[PDB]
C-alpha cells in the first residue's frame, strides 16, 4: 500500500524523470477543455492525458498505486519520449525481446519491477502541494489514462480487469490528443455524472514538451 | 470557473489511488 | 392526434419559427462540431438556443401532449425563451402577452389552453411537418428519436423536454465569459456525456441546430 | 485516395475513393458501412454544402482532406 500520489505536475514529472521521461517532456496542468485561450498556454502536442476523479496495459496490483500505473501507461505508449537504457525502457524492451506478455502485463516480471520502482521512490509519494494520507486509507479517487496508439484511442485503467478500452478511431486533423472529440467526450461523461453529483473532485495533466 | 464548468488559482491538488 | 417527426433540417426549423413569429434576422443552423475553432467560424453567432436530437437512451416550459411533435416544442421552447426575437402580433408572441396578463401560468405551459395554441399551430402547417431531405414516415410511427433544447434565461442553465414531467432541468449557472450558449461548458458537457452513450452503442443518430442570426 | 469523414459524436470514417467519385457515391459508402441512408446524409467540406452531383475533383477535395457528416433524422 502506498501513499496516493497527489494531481501535482512536477510530482507526475520528477516520477516519470525518474522513469525514463526524457527532460525535454513533463507532465501539465489541464484547466480547461474546450477553451481557445487556455489552450495557446498548453505545451503541444499533448501525448498522453491522465484524469483524476471519483497498446500496453499494466494490472494494477499495489493499493493506492493508480498514479504510478497511470504514469506508466502515459509513458509505455509513447517509448520515443524515453531515454534510451533508462529503467523502463529496458523492462519494455525485455519483455519484448523474450516475449513474455507483448502487452498485458500481469505477471511475476512485472509485478517486481513495479514494486522496485515503488520502493526506490518513496518518498515522492508523499510530496506536493497537500497533506499525506497513510497508505492504509481509501481515497474514493482514481487515475486512468487516455493515449493515441496506432490510430486506435484507447482509455487506461490498471483496475479494469478486461484490460484496455478501444473508445474507436483517431482524427487526424488532429495535432494531439486535446483536440480528438472522442477524449474530450469520453472525459465530459465522467463530469456529467460529476455536475448532477455536486462532486468537483476532477484533475486532468497532459504530458507535453518541457 | 472549475474544470468540471488543496486549491491553485481554479485546479485542484487531490490524491488517487 | 398524431403528427409527422420533424427533420433536423435548418430550413424545415426556419420555417415554422418564422411562421410562429421568429423575427427573419434569425434562423436556425446546423451544428456539426461541437468543440471545433475552425468550424464554430461558418457558424453565426450569438446562438441563442440549441436543440439536440438523439435516441431516448425562472424559464418558460410546454408539456408535450401531441405525440412525434417534440420538434415543435423544442421550437417553442428556443423562441419562447427569446421573446427578443418574435415578432410584435406574431401567432405566439400574442400567445405568450395573453396568459401574462391573465397570469394563468406564469411559466408552465400544461393547460388545455396550450394545448389548444398548440393544435392549431399544427392544423395550419401539416405540411411542413413532412418536408425535408428524408422520406416522411407515418404520424402513427415511433421514432426512438426525441428533440430537447438547451437556453440561458436569468443567469442559468436549462434543459427543456416536453417529456420531462418534472418540468424544465437546471444545469446551473452561466459563465458571463460566455460569448454565447455555445462557450457554455455546462451545455457541452451535458451534451458530450449523450454522445458517450451514443459511442458505446455504435449509433451515429444525432443532430444538433442552433438558433442565430441570418 | 484515402479520406475520411468525421461525425458529430467524435467518430471517425475511413474511406477509399476517387476523384471521379460523386458525392452520391460517397454517400453509397457511407450507407456500406453505417447503413446510413443517402437522404439522411449533407456532407460539408471547407464549410459548404456538397452537392450530390458534384465530384470530389469538382470540390478540389484531395488525399486525407476531412469532411463532415450532418444528420437529416426524424424525431419525436
Amino acid at each position: 500500500a502506498v501513499v496516493p500520489i497527489e494531481s501535482n505536475p512536477e510530482v507526475f514529472t520528477n516520477f516519470a524523470h525518474k522513469l525514463g521521461l526524457k527532460n525535454e517532456w513533463a507532465y501539465f496542468d489541464i484547466y480547461s477543455l474546450t477553451e481557445p485561450e487556455l489552450l495557446a498556454f498548453l505545451p503541444r502536442p499533448v501525448k498522453a492525458i491522465v484524469l483524476l476523479f471519483p497498446v500496453i496495459w499494466f494490472k494494477q496490483s499495489v493499493k493506492n498505486a493508480c498514479g504510478l500505473y497511470a504514469i506508466l501507461h502515459s509513458l509505455s505508449n509513447n517509448q520515443s519520449l524515453l531515454e534510451p537504457g533508462s529503467d523502463l525502457d529496458n523492462f519494455l524492451k525485455s519483455q519484448s525481446d523474450t516475449s513474455s506478455s507483448k502487452n498485458r502485463f500481469d505477471d511475476v516480471t512485472t509485478d517486481q519491477f513495479v514494486l522496485n520502482v515503488i520502493k526506490e521512490n518513496v518518498q515522492t509519494f508523499s510530496t506536493g502541494q497537500s497533506e499525506a494520507p497513510e497508505a492504509t486509507a481509501d481515497t474514493n479517487l482514481h487515475y486512468i489514462t487516455y493515449v493515441e496508439e496506432n490510430g486506435g484511442i484507447f482509455e487506461l485503467d490498471g483496475r479494469n480487469l478486461s484490460g484496455p478500452l478501444y473508445l474507436g478511431k483517431s482524427d487526424p486533423t488532429a495535432t494531439d490528443l486535446i483536440e480528438q472529440e472522442l477524449v474530450r467526450v469520453r472525459v465530459a461523461s465522467y463530469m456529467e455524472n460529476a455536475n448532477e453529483e455536486d462532486v468537483l473532485n476532477f484533475a486532468m495533466l497532459g504530458l507535453g514538451p518541457n | 470557473k472549475t474544470l468540471t464548468g488543496q486549491q491553485r488559482l481554479l485546479v485542484l491538488r487531490l490524491r488517487g489511488g
